[PDB]
């Protein structure tokens, strides 16, 4: 199915983590199409900045055959 | 701010604002004038409160201003009164916003390890905030002192 | 089965305490209310049959589907069972009015009532409607009669209504 | 949870009718008590920690409970006991504000006896701790609102019974 | 029975279960238990019944069966009735009274926490070919095995592993959250823990595996049950992973771990002859050498 | 009610009630007489608001009472007016409690599933409650009808 | 119930074959330990109340449980706890004489955990009381018979836990 | 008391009680319940107020309890806490009476001469009463704290 | 969980004392046995699967358990039993290294009997498999370390039976 | 202990113990004789460290034992020395176990909450444990002091 390749940077705002936090601070990952809205809203209410998003798999305007 | 908190809760439940929260916005908007009155009283009496509370802190803990302490010297006492002024400015921001969120976001997270790295006694800064509370309550209106004392002892509980 | 003095004794016994001034004040309040409780219970004994008949009549005219087909007051067997249940509610309400405690209602009325009514299909809404109808008519009759204190009469019926009732909100 | 207003509304809704005059009377009685409840809640919320401090000093300190071999000995168990007394004080404040023990039935007494029996928490010692909370709160707020708080604190004790 | 005489409204269901011929196969004494639970408040029990509580073991959704050895203990739980849960770590880190301590790691008191703390292999092209002992891959493979264990509490078999999801997480194409999502959405989980079980039983067990936490009660169970009715098991998995408590307790790099216990499960773990501390429910007398022995000592 | 909502929010935050929340509860128990006056006004005019609003709804959407409609016929019209009276009673409960929680726990959770099981047009029921709002604002004063219209508009927003 | 003899008979019977030599060694061990079991049961039946007395004195007396608010506050509940310990000691002697823990799982344990949960009985504290019973019994009777009693007392504790 | 002052003011000019004095006595009677509540919480918390205020006094002024000081020693420290308890009892008497004349008649006439004979620093006694004011004002509502702090500040003014 | 050192420390902590002579003697005994425990654990971690293979060959294979109608019939059920024996041997090695059975009671024996009775797993056959593990382990490791492993294997047998 | 840590990690990864963990465990087993020597020294001289470190603590921080302090009085001083003896016993437990796990589980989790409820200054308790560290380090050999100092400044870091 169609997948989104995203790149984001989230800050810590409530506490100072004492462990290594690069992997969850600045990261790139593949999120599915049907889960990208909720994943995006989770990041966007968390307070991060999504610096990049692209459609990694599939093509735009896919009426049928998106699965 | 309670406006920010209500918007955060509404977006967390993914809905518009409930009428009880709208009435909370009504009450906050109504009380904002009195809260702003507290704000200009505090920023009109900011110099006297900071100076006399710092003097009372110096008489309470003479080892702070003594040689060998953190606040020995004119530049060190300047940094100490700058910290007092910054904390009182945060209390003015808090009585403006009606919430402890600006204090917690600007000057109250990681202050323990910050003053640990600076070598400053966090008990001494908490005592300084307590004396600023006492001077502000003496110099300032009493129900308004009960309003500002929530932010004051929130700072006390967070630092100590 | 526990009345007000017994549940006060149990509450103090759990903490291992002697009767303090608050306990003596509660006992004094119970003992000064007791004459009005006895008068109210004698009134309950007086008009019991006529009040259960007219309360059932008011219930079945408010909700007329009970005495119709598919209702649970349809036959005379169902009608007599409903009258027996309402008389049971009035009798234990009289017991709770004498005891000044709803622990008798909990122990002997409410702890299986939802289970029996769901087992037999008996409605739980018109039941508490009839209980509250009994409460209103008894409170009005006590206001009509020479009763100085009538505030305690609503407590066992409202306890039955709340415990047997379903959590709407 | 149910307060007095929600209990009246629930009763009238299960009745299926609108609010009659008895509902008006109960609502006005709750609104009459509401200012005293709010004042008591504000005083308890201000003095939340000091009531727990005085109750622990009155009932649990310098005993076999806090001595070695006791269940309040280790400091994580001590801090847990402090947090439990904060739980009881805060939920009793909630019950006093609501005028009802429904929140105590749903959130405090729900499995608390099995929880404490699994943990090994002393039942009569925490009952005496809630009793010390009741005496300190009655001394700190007054006879009337202290009695009102003590009703729900005794409800918590009888649930622990 | 029912029609012979008037029936007392306090032993109704107990009498109904006793008058059936299956009464000598319920070995649980029903009457005394219900009479005691009448006086006492609501017990430590799932909101939908005593049978809806799995055993708090490492693997296997072991539920009580209603027919085999009947032990049903119904209790009228209403909607907003939170079950008191016992935190594995520090007691002050319980989220009931300390909701900002959801992300605090239970050091030395709770379960071991597995994270992507080390860098994934091949993250950068700074190691331009060669580099035979690129060291962090056994830690990542143990993290894969720990995620496997958390989703399915036991180690899997050869043909059952989701090697494509393993490779995507090792390369960094997905995170730990999406890896746990795909492991729970795999048809092996559907075959093992969703299909052979009652629906709310599977919801409760899946909540305990995906959050390390029994459900608080009717609100969360109603939410996941409505999602299971409308959209299905994949969407209940999606909602459980995308819940705010999941994101608070676990990051994008943290495998879930067992955070809270039922009191009955904690009693099963730490009420046996071993692993029971001496000061749990016993008067510990301060043992001392006798005073005459002390006086006779030199 | 507002007390239960504040207690639920403070319990979720694991804290006592805010001073602003306590001030809102004080304002609520002082305005209790006014809101119970709105309650007795609505119970006095229970049968007229539903009458005029049902007349406006039936002249606005005649497909409701047309043949083939969901509320076609005398008994289905009576059921529609009974649902209207149910929502008026829930608005009375909401303006008494000061919160939309007694409204939403009885008549707004699962309403879409119920009305799609019954085939009933949800937007037409929303228009019916809009007409109830306009009739209540007709036979009510200005600010109190705005107060009741807050809860009415909550019903409109959560239903439509 | 099953003793060791009925246990090995049923174990032979379920697979349907006759007694082998390895099954005969089970009877040899049981008839070796039978008179030790007889004298141990005689000693415990002689001193049945004494073991419970020293166990309650060692573990349960002067603890939280006897204090007001505890599970052994009233004299009725104290007598019930003494009755439960008499049950545990007598059924442990039954299991020790039988040489198989079938009577415990059949008449003591299969239904006791949820009964204690419904009553609010502290399972950890009664497990500690059974441990005190085991220690006093092992002091009274000996090492081998003491650990033989302790196996079935730990069986009762494991069934309770 | 206020009743005593009104009767005395009427009797000095040899008339019956004026309508102004009747209104003042009516205000005294209506505020009697709140004044009784303030006195009740003060006498309920009488031990912790004296304990915390004595601790704050001895931290802020160590010279009075250091050797060579007036209160050095456990007996003199207990006597200082006894004096603080005496003045707290007089504050409760003034709160009950509605004015300051019991405090004036019992413990504020000749207080300077008494403490001068005793050798005690009267400004440090005033600091002790100020710490009692702060601790007691932290234990009540805002209006109750202001009402009790009125009598406390009267004791401050009479001592300094 | 806890080892022998943590058991001694917990006993001294609950008893409210420092490390006396007997506690130091127990610690010295554990430090004496630690080298043998490490060597036996290394031998078991080497020959982990061989113990289970020889145990199922000695006790379980070529019987009605393996044949249809038996609990270890399918390949899924066979792999389940092999994994269960792997877990039992690994946790017995854990208990042998620690010197305490607390990990056995916390992570294995909690609910294990109820689990096996719900699944229909033969308790006697599983016990015989653990005995087969015991003799194969004692043959492969040594005498004293084999006895030390057999103590915890018999603890698993007592907890499961 | 390090044995319990290794078994916990092996149990968490569902594997037998790594041979690296095997030489760390047998290294701890062989080197435990020095640990028992340190524990024997501290147990034999346990009252000496407590007495000298208490005296040095009370000289460095006179406010905690002056009147108004948390530890003022003979019984409160005895309770403070009992707390120091408790922490020294926990240090012996950590030395015996080779790990900070018994110290953290028995007397470091919730210590801030406990001492905040008691009113005791946690920085002064940290100063007390630091004085115990200096007295013990001067009282034993250099390598033994370096071994015990890890547990000591772990306690210092957890308090501070
Ligand atoms: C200090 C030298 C200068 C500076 C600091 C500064 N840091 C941050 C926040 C972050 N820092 C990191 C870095 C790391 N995370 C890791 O895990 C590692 C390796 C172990 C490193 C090096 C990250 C990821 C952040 C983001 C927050 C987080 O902790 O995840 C900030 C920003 C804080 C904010 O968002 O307000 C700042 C400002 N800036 C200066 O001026 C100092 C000279
Ligand atoms: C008088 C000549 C006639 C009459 C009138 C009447 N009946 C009622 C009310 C009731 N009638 C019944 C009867 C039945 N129940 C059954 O199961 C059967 C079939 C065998 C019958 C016939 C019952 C139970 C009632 C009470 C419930 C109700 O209100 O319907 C009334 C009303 C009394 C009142 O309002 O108080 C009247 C006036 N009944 C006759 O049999 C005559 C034909
Ligand atoms: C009348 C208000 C409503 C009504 C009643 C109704 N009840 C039954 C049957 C039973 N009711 C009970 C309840 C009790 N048993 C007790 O011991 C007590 C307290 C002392 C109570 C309250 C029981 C056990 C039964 C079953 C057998 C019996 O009658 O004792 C029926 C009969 C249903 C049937 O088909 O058999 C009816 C009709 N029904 C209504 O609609 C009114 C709301
Ligand atoms: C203090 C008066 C006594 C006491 C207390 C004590 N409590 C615990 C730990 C827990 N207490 C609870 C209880 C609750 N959880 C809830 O959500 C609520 C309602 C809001 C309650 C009342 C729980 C669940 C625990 C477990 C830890 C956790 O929070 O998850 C302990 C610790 C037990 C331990 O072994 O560490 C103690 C000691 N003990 C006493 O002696 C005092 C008499
Ligand atoms: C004094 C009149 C006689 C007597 C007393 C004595 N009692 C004990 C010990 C206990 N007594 C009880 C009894 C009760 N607990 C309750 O809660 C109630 C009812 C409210 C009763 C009657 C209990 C439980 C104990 C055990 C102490 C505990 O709390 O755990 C002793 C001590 C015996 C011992 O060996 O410890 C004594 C001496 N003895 C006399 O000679 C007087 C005639
Ligand atoms: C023959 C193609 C190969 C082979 C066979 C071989 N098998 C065994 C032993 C066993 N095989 C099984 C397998 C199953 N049991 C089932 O119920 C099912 C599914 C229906 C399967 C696949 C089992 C359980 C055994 C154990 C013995 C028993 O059944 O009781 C052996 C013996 C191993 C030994 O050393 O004893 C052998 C030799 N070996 C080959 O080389 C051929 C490739
Ligand atoms: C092997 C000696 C005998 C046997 C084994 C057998 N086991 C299973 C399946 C399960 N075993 C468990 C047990 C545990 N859960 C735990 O948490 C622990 C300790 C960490 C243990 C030991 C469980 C839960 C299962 C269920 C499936 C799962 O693995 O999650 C089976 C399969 C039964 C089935 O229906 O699938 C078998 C056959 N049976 C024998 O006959 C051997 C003698
Ligand atoms: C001494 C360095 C400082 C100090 C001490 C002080 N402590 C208390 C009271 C208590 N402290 C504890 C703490 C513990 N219990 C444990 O089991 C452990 C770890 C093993 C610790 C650390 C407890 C339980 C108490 C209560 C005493 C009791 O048994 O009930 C006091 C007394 C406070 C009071 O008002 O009673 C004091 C004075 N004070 C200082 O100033 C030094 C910094």
């Amino acid at each position: 199915m169609r997948m989104f390749r995203i790149t984001a940077c989230v800050p810590s705002q409530t506490r100072i983590r004492t462990q290594r936090e690069l992997q969850n601070t600045y990261f790139t990952k593949l999120v599915p199409y049907d889960n990208w809205f909720r994943e995006q809203q989770r990041i966007m209410k968390m307070g991060g900045k999504i610096v990049k998003v692209e459609l990694a798999t599939g093509r735009p305007g896919t009426n049928a055959g998106l699965a | 701010s309670i406006v920010t908190k209500s918007i955060v809760n509404a977006d967390a439940e993914a809905r518009y604002l409930s009428p009880g929260e709208l009435d909370r916005i009504k009450a906050f908007v109504t009380g904002g004038a009195a809260r702003l009155r507290i704000a200009e009283t505090l920023t009109g009496s900011r110099e006297t409160i900071v100076k006399q509370a710092g003097d009372r802190l110096f008489q309470k803990r003479p080892d702070i201003v003594s040689p060998g302490g953190n606040a020995y010297g004119e530049e060190m006492t300047a940094t100490c009164l700058r910290d007092m002024d910054y904390y009182l400015r945060l209390v003015t921001y808090g009585v403006v916003s009606g919430d402890v969120t600006p204090i917690e976001e600007i000057g109250l997270v990681g202050v323990r390890e910050m003053y640990r790295s600076l070598g400053t006694p966090i008990e001494a800064v908490a005592q300084s905030v307590r004396e600023m509370k006492e001077v502000a309550s003496g110099l300032m209106s009493s129900d308004d002192a009960a309003e500002a004392s929530a932010y004051f002892d929130f700072v006390i509980g967070k630092m100590s | 089965m526990r009345d007000a003095v017994t549940t006060l004794i149990k509450n103090y016994d759990l903490t291992g305490r002697y009767l303090d001034r608050n306990a003596m004040d509660e006992l004094k309040a119970y003992f000064e209310s007791g004459s009005a409780r006895i008068a109210a219970a004698a009134m309950i004994n007086a008009n019991s049959a006529t009040i259960v008949k007219r309360a059932a009549a008011q219930l079945f005219e408010e909700i007329p589907e009970l005495i119709r087909p598919s209702g649970n007051a349809y036959t005379t067997r169902r009608f007599s069972a409903c009258l027996r249940d309402m008389d049971y509610y009035l009798r234990y309400a009289s017991y709770a009015l004498i005891a000044a405690d709803n622990n008798v209602l909990d122990e002997r009325v409410l702890q299986g009532l939802r289970e029996t009514y769901n087992s037999l299909g008996v409605p739980i809404g018109p039941t508490v409607r009839g209980i509250q109808i009994m409460k209103e008519m008894i409170e009005a009759m006590a206001e009509d009669s020479s009763l100085n204190s009538t505030d305690f009469i609503a407590s066992p019926f409202d306890h039955m209504t709340r415990e047997l009732s379903e959590l709407s909100v | 949870m149910q307060d007095a207003i929600t209990a009246v509304i629930n009763s009238a809704d299960v009745q299926g009718k609108y609010l009659d005059g008895a509902a008006m009377d109960k609502l006005k009685s709750y609104f009459a008590s509401g200012e005293l409840r709010v004042r008591a809640a504000s005083v308890i919320s201000a003095n939340a920690a000091t009531i727990v401090k005085e109750a622990v000093a009155k009932s649990l300190l310098y005993s076999d409970v806090t001595r070695p071999g006791g269940n309040m000995y280790t400091t994580r168990r001590y801090a847990a006991c402090i947090r439990d007394l904060d739980y009881y004080l805060r939920y009793a404040t909630y019950a006093m504000l609501a005028g009802d023990a429904s929140i105590l039935d749903e959130r405090v007494l729900n499995g608390l006896k099995e929880t404490y029996n699994s943990l090994g928490v002393p039942i009569s010692s925490t009952v005496q701790a809630i009793q010390a909370i009741k005496e300190v709160t009655a001394s700190l707020v007054g006879a009337d609102a202290g009695k009102e708080m003590g009703v729900y604190l005794d409800y918590i004790c009888s649930g622990l019974s | 029975g029912l029609g012979v005489e008037a029936q007392e409204c306090r032993n109704w269901g107990m009498q109904q279960d006793l008058f059936s011929y299956s009464a000598p196969f319920r070995k649980v004494p029903q009457f005394i238990t219900t009479f005691a639970q009448y006086d006492r408040p609501l017990p430590d029990q799932h909101v939908y019944g005593s049978g809806n509580d799995p055993l708090e073991i490492q693997f296997g959704a072991i539920f009580p069966k209603e027919t085999r050895n009947p032990s049903k203990r119904p209790a009228p739980f209403n909607k907003d009735t939170k079950r008191i849960l016992i935190h594995r770590g520090p007691a002050v880190n319980n989220q009931v009274g300390n909701p900002s301590a959801v992300g605090e790691f239970p050091g030395s008191l709770g379960a071991k926490v597995f994270r992507l703390n080390g860098g994934l292999p091949g993250a950068k092209v700074g190691k331009n070919t060669g580099t035979s002992v690129k060291f962090g891959e056994s830690s990542t493979q143990a993290l894969i095995r720990a995620a496997y264990r958390q989703v399915f509490g036991r180690d899997l078999y050869e043909g059952q592993r989701l090697s494509v999801a393993e490779i995507q997480l090792e390369n960094g194409d997905i995170s730990v959250r999406e890896f746990i999502k795909r492991l729970a959405k795999s048809e092996l989980f559907l075959k093992l823990y969703w299909a052979p079980h009652y629906v709310c039983k599977a919801i409760e067990y899946m909540h305990r595996r995906l959050l390390g936490r029994p459900t608080y009660g009717r609100q969360e169970m109603n939410q996941y049950f409505d999602i299971a009715s409308k959209q299905g098991f994949y969407a209940v998995v999606e909602a459980m992973i995308d819940s705010k408590e999941y994101s608070d307790a676990f990051g994008e790099d943290t495998v879930p771990y067992e955070r809270y216990l039922t009191p009955g499960g904690l009693q099963m773990r730490s009420a046996r002859v071993g692993s029971l501390r001496e000061d749990i429910g016993q008067r510990v007398d301060k043992e001392v050498t006798p005073r005459f022995v002390e006086l006779g000592q030199v």
